């Protein structure tokens, strides 16, 4: 409060243009390049994206990522929208929304949520430990499809409540707005939903002292991880700390709730598992024959 | 409602030619929303009130009123002397009368019922224009010649009469609704009368002579108010269907109907089905989506009497009724004989100028065995067969919540009181199971129940008295469910002194080891099993001649003792007392005694008669002497 | 309309004579002689039945169904349908053999009546 | 996408069910238009079913158009049939029910004052919403397979699928105002506003062409009569019992129950319904309503009556011919006792009354 959100807005006209380039370039072998034409016929989502790729090249907006993690989820909007229209146009046309998340190292900021200190506003937190409680899948409107039975025009409305993908501070309580001051209504024949899923990740209380509380925040999940997400498991999420603004009064005070939106889900002990190697073929076999007696005692 | 009448004739011209003669322009004026016009629906019952003639009409019940001169015209004089102005007009005779007048006070009964209220005031100035009462004469009519439900309410019926009869469980305070508005200026004195029709508050703000604003104050002290007495309804129990739960509809009562519906009865409720949109807030003007529907309330044959009484000569009668009750076992009689008197009871006799008013005629039968070898079959079909039976479980309820106990209600400020099972079923049968593993408190509350007949509980600072009064059955089981000759009976019983004393006779359910008993009862049940119903409706009556059977003695034939008839209870209740033997010298109660006159009532209230001869003494001697050999 | 099909246990797991028969089982008996057959299932030291017990666990490593003896398994819609068809029938007891019916009552009743123990 | 005109698409599919006579499933030209559409004009008939199936078989172009957009590819169907109601007029008989009577002395006022040269207002005309006395059913097409709706995606709502749920909790059946008629008590006019949605809109003003001279703000009065109820009733509904996967977690549904199937359907049986899914404009209620608050919900057109195992209220199914001489092949039973517990031995008597336990 209160400068800091509209430096944020200049920044907006130049992060649409940042990764229009990175994902349509050569430099990074040809990842990008090979598995857009795979993932187009299998009908996915989310596309696989590394963060250490873009540290090795110029090693300049690396630490941009970290200091306003907001700002970088409006560009995969619109560097995954120009790239599946431009290879195969014959199916990017009833989904005009795509999210992308992230996979690897973010930094040093991947520890427990305590330090909350004034040097952290606007950043990105994470919140670790044990899943215990877990809600349900609920179809989340993210670009609902509004048309109206008169003029006959389209209207592409977006929330704003910093909860949402491309958000500001203003209200959601389902608002009468309209650019032409025209009656919508929701038309789901080819309408974008998203798997809404919030559980909760409450730290072990092996490492609490005396003078310490632990900390619980909702963490959402995403769509291509239906039921990867079960209570009694640990995973390693990264999310962004925010605030819902609130028209309670006139002037507004000290109230803001708490809030994470997840980037991207990762699960240790489900989704991941240790592979074998070379270590598994070779002793495995030779423990079984030169033996004492019998393997069993 | 006050509706405007629009003329329907051609807008834009007069008249189109049609000199002289009226040829579609006469009288086509009616009010806008119903087929009904005050200048055509007051001709039609000013020739009712005058041109009715009713021959059918009785005398004992229609005392003062001739039959052969019209009826109403002899009414004129009886209006302005009970004091009301109120007039009672019976929606039978209006469809004897005009076809088309019946079929347009029901399909709307909000013009047609205030258009008969002016057409009667024209009549009554014609005969006595000095006799004045307090408002005008009213039309309240009732008895319609439908007879609906909840469910069966047809959305095309709104706003129509219909009427539905029901049992009221509970009725509401005094909540009072000011109908005229009454203000007072602060400079002068002016009174002006706002009507407030249609839920409207409006105030005027310009006086009579002073001509200020903000300068009349309210006052609502002296205008005219209107208790609304919300009194709830549902089904009545001898039309509701068996596997759900009846609907409760609210009824609402004004004006001089406040308090006249005693809670506990079987009145006939005449009311208009309306529908008002619920008010979320009373101050900004909010319409629910959910309406309320609300009621505001307005107000045997000789072909089978007859059949009743060639039955009661007969000797055999006492027989055939006795063993409808069976259809199953064949024999085991003894102990669904005395059942059949349990439904009559006796004609209850007052006592006040004595010190002895209440006093109960019914009879309680006591019953003992297994529950489900031969009781399985008596205890669920005394209560789909006889209207006023309440079944209820011992286990499943608690013990004050059986009866009427007290229950916090916040909504109305008052400790109000709640109704049961058995204190609803008053002058009928009860049905409850399960006596011998019963609760401990709950045996405790029978003490007073069917011995004083009236439920005293003051506790919480809550001072009420119940009079309701049932005869209630019970069915006991030994502590092993098998008679042991080696202990006596009373040993057996785990009910103690004071509660089995409290009952009539007394059965149990014995199963002999004879080999020839299984001979008269096993080939039985199975020649009935592979017959289906082609032999039920042939050698046993019907169930319809038994609901009607004790329809009619309840309220005609009033028997009483003799002076002969009645000497044979004294030398009985010697004999009975010296038993010994069994427990001993017991018995030296008025209770065997006052239960042995209640058997010789039951007797000859079966025959047809209120002479009690001597023949019916010895029968009553006779059950109470198979209760003995049976327990013994 | 409710099929019961209780599955009850003694108070000592297997059939151990230790008392009477209505009080081997925690029942009342007002549930006892209400059903129709009443069923036990023990265990004796025999080795013939044991060693059947020992062969068709065998085969359940190899086949998923019955062992490769002389019956043959089913599939799920067969005794059910073909029992279905028969609910609306309304079997009929001619006069000559109900009265079989009631001379086998009469003497169902001897073994109750000399064994008090047992059910009644 | 889907931004598709009105003003053209009610006089194509006028032409589909009127001049066209509609085939039968089994090829059979039947006379519908000629004996039921006859006697729905005599207050003898109150619902028509029509089947779905016939126009898939023969204009797949009408089928398909209501995967993109059912808002009026849905409801036309009605409009059509009501515009041949006043061409199926033979005899003239006296009006028996009690609720049309009150309406034809208020619509032959209106002739008399829509003389050519003063007009009233649009709105004071029934339409063809209350001038209809039939209430159509639409069975289940071929745009979507009758799946249930753990397997059916999200996405593929809102065209015209099948859902097999399952009954669970009803409510009371309650008279919807369909049109809410109104009343100006400042200068003696009415007011006619037909209305769908759930909620109630309270209407003040009235648009009139005498209220305007007044220049004060009209009194309308809701009246209850000269207007149309229908049966509505509320029930929520869970998805069916034998048509989960592995581990799956409810989900409610809101089904609308009007026409003659209300008051027959009772909690705990098994019902397919079929039919479009809409949202609702929540516009009248000033005291819940906050903003918008546009819920969606799924609106039912035919409920078909199944159980467990068919289609059809049975405990449960049959097969063919066939497949009856291969369990009748035996002299009384003895395959069927050892299927019980194939995995254990032993007791065969016990296996024996367990097959003896349903038949009763």
């Amino acid at each position: 409060m209160a400068g800091t959100v509209v430096l944020d807005d200049v920044e907006l006209r130049e992060a649409q243009r940042d990764y229009l380039d990175f994902l349509d370039d050569e430099e990074d072998q040809g990842i990008y390049q090979s598995k857009v034409r795979e993932l187009i016929s299998d009908n996915q989502y989310r596309l696989i994206v590394n963060v250490n790729d873009l540290r090795r090249k110029n090693e300049k907006r690396a630490n941009r990522l970290l200091n306003n993690a907001f700002e970088e989820l409006v560009a995969f909007q619109r560097a995954l929208k120009d790239f599946v229209a431009s290879i195969d146009a014959t199916y990017a046309k009833q989904y005009e929304e795509f999210y992308v998340g992230l996979e690897g190292s973010f930094g040093s900021k991947h520890v427990s949520p305590r330090t909350l200190t004034s040097c952290f506003l606007s950043c990105v937190v994470c919140v670790e430990g044990i899943v215990t409680k877990c809600s349900l899948v609920r179809p989340k409107v993210v670009r609902s499809v509004h048309y109206c039975p008169a003029t006959k025009k389209t209207i592409e409305r977006r929330y704003s409540d910093l909860t949402t993908l491309v958000a500001f501070p203003s209200s959601s309580v389902y608002p009468t707005k309209d650019e032409e001051n025209n009656p919508l209504e929701t038309e789901y024949g080819l309408s974008v939903y998203k798997d809404h899923q919030t559980i909760t990740i409450q730290e072990m209380p092996e490492k609490a002292p005396a003078g310490q509380l632990p900390r619980s925040v909702d963490v959402i999940l995403d769509d291509d991880l239906v039921d990867k997400a079960k209570p009694g498991d640990r995973v390693q999420v990264v999310g962004t700390y925010r605030c819902l603004p609130g028209k309670k009064g006139g002037y507004t005070s000290g109230t803001f709730r708490t809030v994470l939106i997840a980037c991207n889900v990762k699960q240790m002990s489900k989704d991941a598992q240790p592979s074998f190697s070379a270590e598994d073929i070779a002793k495995i076999k030779k423990f079984s024959k030169t033996r004492s007696k019998d393997i069993f005692d | 409602q006050k509706g405007l009448q629009v003329d329907l004739q051609s807008d834009g011209a007069a008249a189109e030619d049609i000199v002289a003669s009226e040829q579609s322009l006469g009288q086509k004026l009616v009010i806008w929303g119903t087929d009904v016009n005050v200048a055509a629906c007051k001709e039609n019952f000013q020739r009712f009130l005058q041109r009715f003639i009713d021959p059918l009409a009785k005398e004992e019940e229609n005392v003062g009123i001739d039959i052969t001169e019209p009826l109403y015209m002899q009414r004129l004089g009886e209006i302005n002397v009970i004091g009301e102005p109120f007039l009672n007009v019976n929606c039978e005779h209006i469809k004897s009368f005009d076809k088309n007048l019946y079929r347009q006070l029901i399909s709307y009964p909000q013009e047609v019922i205030p258009t008969f209220d002016m057409a009667v005031n024209e009549i009554f100035f014609d005969r006595y224009p000095d006799s004045i009462l307090e408002h005008q004469i009213q039309v309240r009519p009732f008895n319609a010649l439908k007879t609906k439900n909840m469910r069966n309410l047809n959305p095309e019926d709104i706003d129509q009469l219909i009427t539905i009869s029901g049992m009221v469980i509970r009725t509401s305070q005094l909540i009072p609704e000011m109908q005229e508005a009454f203000f007072q200026c602060q400079v002068c004195a002016h009174t002006t009368r706002v009507e407030m029709d249609r839920g409207r508050i409006a105030e005027p703000s310009v006086c009579g002579r002073c001509h200020t604003t903000h300068s009349m104050a309210l006052i609502h002290n002296r205008s005219l108010f209107s208790d609304k007495q919300m009194i709830k309804l549902q089904e009545s129990p001898e039309d509701m269907p068996a596997g759900q739960t009846p609907h409760t509809v609210i009824l609402f009562a004004h004006n001089d109907l406040v308090d006249k519906v005693q809670p506990g009865d079987r009145v006939n409720v005449t009311g208009i089905y309306r529908a008002v949109p619920i008010r979320v807030n009373p101050r900004v003007s909010n319409v629910k989506s959910v309406y309320k529907t609300h009621i505001d309330v307005i107000h045997f044959s000789e072909k089978r009497v007859e059949l009743l009484k060639e039955l009661s000569r007969k000797p055999d009668i006492y027989e055939r009724l006795a063993s409808a009750l069976a259809p199953s076992i064949y024999e085991h009689e003894d102990i669904k004989k005395g059942i059949l008197l349990q439904l009559f009871g006796g004609t209850r006799k007052d006592f006040s100028h004595t010190g002895r008013g209440k006093f109960r005629a019914e009879i309680n039968i006591l019953l003992c065995g297994d529950p489900g070898t031969s009781k399985s079959q008596l205890l669920q079909y005394v209560y789909n067969l006889v209207p006023r039976g309440q079944y209820t479980s011992g286990k499943g309820s608690s013990a004050v919540g059986l009866t009427a106990y007290v229950m916090k209600d916040p909504e109305t400020r008052q400790l109000v009181l709640q109704t049961g099972a058995l204190v609803l079923s008053d002058n009928g049968i009860c049905c409850i199971d399960e006596f011998d593993k019963m609760n401990e408190s709950t045996r405790s509350v029978l003490h007073e129940v069917m011995e004083q007949q009236t439920l005293s509980i003051a506790k919480a600072g809550i001072i009420c008295q119940l009079n309701a009064r049932t005869s209630v059955l019970a069915a006991a089981n030994p502590i092993e469910s098998q008679w042991n000759p080696k202990k006596t009976t009373i040993e057996n019983i785990q009910l103690p002194h004071t509660l089995l004393s409290r009952f009539d006779l007394i059965f149990l359910l014995l199963d002999p080891q004879d080999e020839a008993y299984d001979r008269r009862l096993a080939h039985h049940l199975v020649a009935l099993y592979y017959q289906s119903e082609e032999q039920a409706e042939e050698e046993l009556l019907d169930m319809a001649v038994l609901k009607d059977y004790i329809a009619y003695a309840h309220s005609t034939i009033m028997p009483r003792l003799s002076e002969e008839a009645s000497q044979a209870l004294i030398e009985a209740y010697v004999d009975m007392r010296k038993i010994g033997s069994s427990r001993g010298m017991v018995s030296a109660y008025p209770r065997q005694l006052e239960s042995l006159i209640r058997l010789a009532e039951a007797h000859a209230k079966v025959r047809l008669s209120n002479k009690v001869e001597a023949i019916d003494v010895e029968e009553a001697k006779r059950l109470h002497r198979e209760a003995l050999k049976q327990s013994a | 309309r409710c099929s019961i099909l209780a599955a009850a246990n003694p108070a000592y797991g297997r059939y151990n004579p230790r008392r009477s028969l209505e009080q081997n089982i925690q029942l009342p008996a007002a549930l006892l002689s209400r059903f129709d057959l009443l069923w036990l299932i023990q265990d004796r030291p025999d080795r013939d039945n044991d060693l059947r017990l020992a062969q068709h666990i065998t085969y359940v490593h190899q086949h998923s169904r019955q062992p490769p003896s002389q019956f043959e398994p089913l599939d799920m819609k067969l005794m059910r349908r073909y029992i279905a068809m028969c609910r609306e029938k309304q079997p009929m007891v001619p006069e000559s053999l109900a009265d079989y019916i009631t001379a086998a009552y009469v003497e169902m009743r001897r073994e109750a009546w000399a064994s008090k123990d047992a059910t009644y | 996408m889907a931004l598709k005109d009105y003003a053209l698409e009610k006089e194509k599919v006028k032409k589909f069910l009127q001049e066209f006579y509609q085939d039968d499933e089994l090829g059979k030209k039947q006379f519908k238009y000629g004996n039921q559409l006859v006697r729905l004009a005599h207050r003898e008939q109150v619902a028509l079913y029509v089947d779905l199936d016939d126009v898939a078989e023969d204009d797949p172009e009408l089928v398909d158009s209501i995967c993109e957009n059912a808002r009026r590819y849905a409801k036309l169907f009605a409009d059509a049939v009501q515009e041949l109601l006043p061409q199926y007029k033979e005899r003239e008989v006296v009006n028996k029910d009690v609720l049309d009577v009150y309406i034809e002395h208020r619509l032959m006022m209106e002739q008399r004052s829509r003389d050519p040269g003063m007009v009233r207002s649009p709105q004071n005309q029934y339409p063809a919403e209350l001038m209809r006395r039939f209430e159509l059913y639409f069975q289940g097409p071929s745009s979507n397979k009758p799946r249930v709706i753990r397997e059916v995606r999200a996405d593929s709502v809102g065209k015209l699928v099948t859902v097999r749920g399952i009954v669970t909790r009803v409510s009371e059946v309650k008279p919807k105002m369909v049109v809410a008629t109104y009343t100006c008590d400042q200068c003696g006019a009415e007011t006619y506003q037909p209305i769908q949605s759930p909620t109630f809109m309270p209407l003040i003003m009235c648009p009139s062409q005498e209220c305007q001279t007044n220049r004060s703000g009209g009194r309308l009065y809701l009246q209850t009569r000269g207007s149309r109820f229908i049966k509505f009733q509320e029930m929520k509904m869970q998805e069916h019992s034998d048509q989960v996967p592995v581990g799956n977690i409810p989900r409610s549904i809101t089904v609308l129950v009007e026409g003659e199937n209300t008051r027959i359907a009772q909690p705990g049986d098994h019902v397919s319904v079929t039919g479009i899914f809409l949202p609702i404009l929540r516009t009248g209620f000033r005291q819940v309503v906050q903003g918008l608050l546009s819920e969606t919900y799924l609106e039912a057109h035919r409920i078909v009556k199944m159980n467990k195992s068919e289609d059809d209220e049975s405990g449960a199914g049959e097969l063919t011919r066939e497949e009856l001489r291969q369990i009748a092949e035996e002299d009384f039973y003895e395959k069927l006792a050892a299927s019980i517990a194939p995995e254990i031995y032993g007791h065969e008597d016990v296996k024996k009354a367990l097959l003896l336990l349903l038949v009763g």
